[PDB]
């Protein structure tokens, strides 16, 4: 799956298509998780379930790649299982849009043009150089604030793109454990 | 298999003392690394012998990363010295006593003849120096008992090789390379001047290296001290000359040992013969005698491989060896190692000068080696042509082609089985471009003069393609009868083999077939079943080799890092392995060796464990297809993720850059020699007519200790038509050798 | 864009007499290939001189295909020799004739100090010497007005270098190579039996080859026949090998000139040496000479360059030359190729012989060369450690590192930086393992017996990685008072370049920074900017160019075939041009020209056209990223497709196995040269406070002929941050010729 070095798509999509394991970059692994993950898709290869699914994020991995994993799982099942490797183009991000977006696209948009016919209105009978002039306005807790794109300079990793705290990750262990 | 057998507690002391030859580190480097594998303590003694008498600051343990970063340096690292000193027992004591001081009960000698005979005497002597120490009390009283026996081991070790107890003494490789790399050079400043040139190589007693390196660079005459000149040479030797220049051969190329004698012992300087040749021909000459450059220079891959084998096989023998056992002296015979009584090689040697110092040459040559007489005699009658009217004509065709991948000294192998066929009295015949010019008529009638000057070329002259005839079978047999073909010679690799194996098919479909075939190894791959060797495969394995040390360098320059380097072969691993024994590399990955990821992983460990000692470099060598899912990428890909903060990586796949270069001397001769006897075996079958069975169509190969012609037919077993590679391959063996040097 | 006006109808002849050096052959292929571009006929004069005499055999067309397979050997193939029958008016008449009966106008010698000046008379003569072909009536009457202008042209071909008109003679770089090869091997038989070696190079009368060779093994003794021995040497020289002993250096090679003299011509044999020193010192010593070793062997990477460029350089002049302009002389001075007047330059050649004789060596050196005089003083001011209380210290603290990739050659750079430190009054500290250990603190002072034989290694010791010194600026600064370092020294590629200037602005910020600092291209790439060649570009480019001929080697065993070659080097296709000029490649594709599936196409055809013709080899090199689209394996994918039926073709990445081997002759002298007059600009610049400005901080390279000393900070100008190479790179002008001459 795409999707820079954020893992989200990656993780997101294994939880709902119920993969065996799904490698983003935000969670590190050495050859011995890809190892001891090799067996658990060997002892499913013994239940009803003859099938296996693995994503893996874009580039969660400089050395580990879609053909080196593919490379792997072939020469460590040789005898118990086949397998074979897709890399998802764009036709990702491409059809039309979801539902939940196309209310989110104009759900959080207006609420994002008020924030400015309204800082239009404040200095008006009264110049911007605060840090609160220019915000990003995005969903955090339960609802969305307006938080000054000066103060998220700290939790932003600028190398990969990706934001240091990721709410989601949460979800990691949980995902896993639902694909035994 | 037998590495559990192991005497440890023991001490070994190593030294050199004697020519310094080539390849003389990468052996004290097997026998500290194999010393400690054993579990026992490794001790150096710097100045040879000399070291053993002064002793102190002469004497110091050896560690693992010690003898490490030497093997690809000639010389000895240890230093070589003549210590007069010794050969006396009013100073044998002073070493003796000096070696109680260190615990030292076992050594191993690497020099040459005189050397050897040093520790003879000294193992005899011991338990008589031991009783003056005890009586003087200089050593512990108690001593004189505890190593009370004392076990040594000799190592040929000297480029002069005039020893018979062995083939080939660790340094002739090398210094034959030294050699023909002088030569290769010189004949291009000769063949603009149009000059003639008189070379002085090594060999004050054995004329070894004067014949070999003079078969490998297709010379015009030689002098040798074993075989000196029948009387009435002078005008001999002019009359070549003579015809050299009325043929055109605007180069001549004198080889003359630096012992040279004629029938009478008197000696024949390289002077006596320029003034010869322009005080009789009036031809420009200039004679220069090679200088030290013949011991020293980077040993060659057959020198260190050689080294490495023996250097381990004495360890071995060491504390395998009993208090009553005869010494023993380490040597290649054949193919595999074998230890040798001492004595009883040193008389060997020591009888070939006494036959020369009695005019009974005849028999001093049958007493340097078995080989030896072989190689005058093809040298010779490939160097002279008598008469074209004096050759009994047989009328008969004998056609030559190179089927599969060019190999360097392929075209050596084409002048001697054309030259060997025109003095046997057939007429040639050149099939160019492999079979696909067979079957398109691209065959030519070739002479004498024609193949002048091949045995120094790489690469392939009369083409060569990997095209199997299978399918073309009409073409060929079609063309064969519109030539009067009545015999074949097969210079190529496993293509080849198949070529045979398929054209015997259309004998009972096509009569044309059904003439005498040879086929002779010549691949860089070394598939060919039936064979233990190829034409062409030491120098790739040269190449190789050396292009492993100068990427050893970027890897010690750049501390914390590794390389991972894919050399070429098809499924045979030898390539691969004997390269990577010669340049130490961590690691071999074969194909014939299955491994998991698991034999990767606790690969990766000992890589780490390494990156912590002073050697902070890496090399680990793959076979071009080993594993279909584990490639040069996925090796690279786990060791950088799985180093990630110890070490760095790369990874390089060798091109075919390896097949290519000027053929190594040890195919130089291999082509011509082993290709000769190719050419005999068929007048001697086709005089039997002067063909249908199936083994008139077979494969000439090394196998034992010589080689023999194995029909075809009975190869179809032992060799895996899967992986074109043979069932059984002999250099496996050195499969647990090769991996405990590396830790 | 000038090979607008051309030529034709006329005819030239080219021939070869004089000292056979390597890359002749390079030479006379330019000639052929370009004369026949211009559009004109080019004839085969064998033997030299005496082929114009003889005539007929002696003198034939040369096709495209003729010149084709013979850049890639030593000697001549056309043949040289001396002719006497040629001095002499009464002989040289029949010279003349011959030539008219070919239609030849026009004519280029490739031989020495006395062949050109025989066609300089020949030139004149010739108005003469058709006069009386048309008396005695021998040639058609009218010819005498037809052929009535003669142009010559003369070419540097000897590696003598007994020639001042040029600074470089198509011999040099080859036959020194030959002469490092013997040594670098001699070595290795010296540093075991600690003993001292007397090598006798060539050179009559020049002693050249005598001097850059010792430089480049780091020798203990030279003798010269410009610069003999101050009266009193033979006690001066026992004084160093007795220090040697002292310095435990098992390990004395002395380098002899040909034509070695002392203050007064009494000549200094090799003998009267190794007499000297055993019968003084008591030391084993053993004096070779050096064969004609050293005019054979297979020409340079440098050699064939300079061949390849001379040999069209001549024919332009030829047909771009008046009847009444002087004879010219193409030779390369600096780095651009110039024409000079022939006799003008023989004049200065003869000068260095007539202030020998008449004891006025010191102007004799400033008349072989201005680069002379620079070498013999680092030699010597490098070779001698004047007593350590007798070199007034300045007390200052100098610090050499190797930062960047590890580039053959470097460990000279350091030797030398070192020692022209110690010499000069400072104190020598040693970053180890480039940045990354600077900040680490493996900082460490070393002395002069430290860097003592490096010259002659490869790779790095002092280790080196391309770590920015930025995210540690601070764990440098505090460790840079540690040890109170004034002045640092660079030994790197881009990588350091990047070093400096990040070090520059970086100065108000920490003022540890503010101190001189020289950094010197050290790197395989060749893309710092401010300097047209780097350390350990030469060696690369010498093993590109080997293993190109060796791949050469399978493409011409396999009829039609194509190669496709991946050169490394960041977008700096500077490797990659100099390589396929060198390998004769049909075509390089660099980074630096552009190039659409059009010229890709364009170029496929060629190469068809090509497989019809004697040559049925493909070879093509790919600059590691010189498009994101067209790899390696685009450009294999096309040419395989596209010739599916006329030829095969394969792919090569050739790894890091360039950047890896010891070093060329050319980078142990370039390092070691170049890096001297770096530390000199050291101790020149901070003697200036008996420090924050753009001239402290500069990278010292070579720029027109000589090295000077640019500011790093306006190299920020001339120089692609984007591809890390200089914007403005002089090796593109060769890019029209590159590609004339393969076609
Ligand atoms: N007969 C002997 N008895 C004892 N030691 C000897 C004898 N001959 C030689 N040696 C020892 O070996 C050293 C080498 O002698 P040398 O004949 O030069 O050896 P090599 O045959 O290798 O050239 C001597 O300095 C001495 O230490
Ligand atoms: N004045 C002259 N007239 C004719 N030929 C000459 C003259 N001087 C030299 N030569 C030619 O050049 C040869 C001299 O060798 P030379 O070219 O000087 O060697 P090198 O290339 O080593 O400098 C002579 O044999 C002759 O063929």
């Amino acid at each position: 799956t795409m999707g820079g070095y954020c893992g989200y798509l990656a993780n997101m999509g294994g939880l709902a298509a119920g993969a065996d394991a799904a490698y983003i970059f935000e969670e590190p692994f050495d050859i011995r998780d890809l190892q001891s993950n090799v067996e658990h898709l060997t002892e499913k290869m013994k239940t009803t379930i003859q099938r296996g699914l693995v994503l893996r994020n874009e580039s969660c991995s400089e050395n580990y790649t879609t053909d080196f994993i593919y490379q792997l799982y072939s020469e460590e099942g040789k005898g118990v299982f086949d397998c074979r490797k897709n890399v998802l183009g764009h036709m990702q991000q491409g059809g039309a849009p979801s539902p939940f977006d196309r209310n989110f696209g104009t759900k959080i948009s207006a609420r994002a043009m008020e924030w400015i016919t309204a800082k239009l209105k404040e200095a008006r009978g009264r110049k911007f150089t605060t840090d609160d002039s220019i915000c990003v306005l995005g969903i955090s807790k339960r609802n969305v604030i307006f938080q000054p794109v000066a103060e998220l300079k700290k939790q932003t990793d600028f190398e990969h793109r990706i934001p240091k705290e990721q709410w989601w990750l949460k979800l990691r262990p949980l995902m896993k454990i639902l694909a035994k | 298999f037998l590495e559990h057998l192991s005497g440890a507690g023991k001490a070994i002391g190593v030294l050199t003392s004697g020519g310094d030859a080539q390849g003389m580190n990468a052996a004290v480097r097997a026998v500290v690394r194999m010393g400690i594998y054993v579990g026992a303590k490794v001790y150096f003694i710097y100045e040879g012998y000399q070291g053993m008498v002064d002793g102190g600051s002469n004497i110091a343990e050896a560690d693992w990363e010690s003898v490490s970063s030497i093997l690809q340096v000639g010389g000895t690292i240890i230093g070589s010295a003549r210590c007069q000193a010794f050969r006396t027992r009013e100073g044998r004591l002073k070493a003796a006593c000096n070696l109680l001081q260190r615990g030292i009960t076992n050594l191993c000698v690497i020099g040459g003849d005189g050397s050897l005979t040093g520790a003879n005497l000294f193992r005899k002597e011991w338990s008589g120096l031991l009783e003056e120490l005890a009586r003087n009390g200089q050593i512990d009283k108690e001593a004189v008992q505890k190593y009370a026996y004392l076990n040594v081991v000799g190592m040929v070790g000297s480029i002069d090789n005039d020893f018979c107890g062995t083939d080939m003494t660790i340094g002739t490789d090398s210094a034959l390379h030294r050699i023909i790399e002088v030569v290769d050079a010189i004949m291009t400043t000769a063949q603009s001047h149009q000059r003639t040139f008189v070379l002085e190589v090594m060999g004050r007693h054995c004329g070894y290296l004067a014949l070999v390196s003079a078969l490998a660079c297709g010379a015009d005459w030689v002098f040798l001290p074993e075989s000196p000149p029948e009387e009435g040479w002078e005008e001999q030797m002019c009359v070549k000359l003579s015809e050299n220049r009325a043929r055109k051969k605007r180069l001549n190329i004198i080889i003359v040992a630096e012992g040279a004698i004629d029938t009478q012992n008197k000696p024949i300087t390289s002077e006596k013969i320029k003034e010869l040749v322009v005080t009789q021909l009036g031809y420009d000459t200039r004679v220069t005698i090679l200088g030290h450059v013949q011991r020293g220079g980077t040993p060659s891959a057959f020198d260190r491989i050689l080294a490495s084998r023996m250097g381990v096989e004495a360890v071995i023998a060491l504390l395998e060896a009993t208090p009553d056992t005869p010494a023993c002296v380490v040597s290649l015979n054949g193919n595999h190692a074998v230890r040798l009584p001492l004595m009883e090689c040193v008389q060997m040697t020591q009888d070939v000068q006494k036959a020369m110092d009695e005019r009974r040459f005849q028999d001093a040559v049958r007493l340097r080696g078995r080989s030896f007489a072989g190689n005058l005699n093809t040298y010779k009658r490939l160097a002279i042509k008598l008469p074209d009217d004096q050759i009994p004509k047989t009328n008969c065709n004998v056609a030559v082609i190179n089927v599969g991948a060019p190999a360097a000294g392929m075209n050596a192998a084409v002048r001697s089985a054309v030259r060997v066929g025109i003095a046997d009295g057939h007429r040639m015949l050149a099939i160019y471009d492999g079979f696909d010019g067979f079957a398109k008529g691209q065959i030519k009638e070739i002479g004498w003069t024609d193949v002048g000057g091949w045995t120094g070329q790489g690469g392939s002259i009369l083409g060569t393609k990997r095209v199997l005839p299978g399918k073309y079978l009409e073409e060929i047999a079609t063309q064969m009868r519109t030539h009067s073909i009545n015999a074949l010679l097969i210079i190529g690799g496993f293509e080849a083999y198949l070529g045979l194996l398929e054209l015997s098919a259309a004998r009972e479909k096509h009569e044309e077939f059904c003439v005498p075939m040879v086929m002779v190894p010549a691949t860089v791959s070394n598939n060919v079943p039936g064979s233990d060797f190829s034409i062409g495969a030491d120098t790739a394995l040269n190449t190789i080799t050396d292009t492993c040390d100068r990427i050893k360098q970027s890897a010690s320059g750049t501390k914390r890092r590794v390389f991972i380097i894919e050399t070429m072969g098809g499924y045979c691993g030898y390539l691969a392995n004997m390269g990577g024994l010669a340049a130490g590399a961590d690691a071999a990955y074969i194909f014939e060796e299955p491994f998991d990821i698991r034999d990767l992983q606790s690969n990766v460990e000992h890589l780490t464990e390494k990156m912590k000692t002073t050697i902070q470099r890496g090399l680990v060598l793959r076979n071009e297809s080993c594993s279909e899912n584990y490639t040069t990428d996925f090796i690279y890909q786990l060791y950088s993720e799985e180093g990630k903060g110890v070490f760095d990586c790369r990874k390089n796949v060798l091109g075919h850059m390896q097949q290519g270069g000027a053929p190594s001397p040890f195919d130089r001769n291999f082509g011509t020699k082993i290709s000769a006897r190719a050419m005999e075996w068929i007048t001697a079958k086709l005089k039997e007519a002067r063909f249908t069975t199936d083994d008139s169509i077979c494969v000439l190969g090394i196998s034992k200790r010589n080689v023999i012609f194995q029909p075809v037919a009975e190869l179809k077993k032992q060799t895996d038509f899967e992986h074109r590679i043979p069932k059984e391959q002999w250099w496996l063996k050195l499969r647990p050798l090769m991996k405990i040097l590396a830790k």
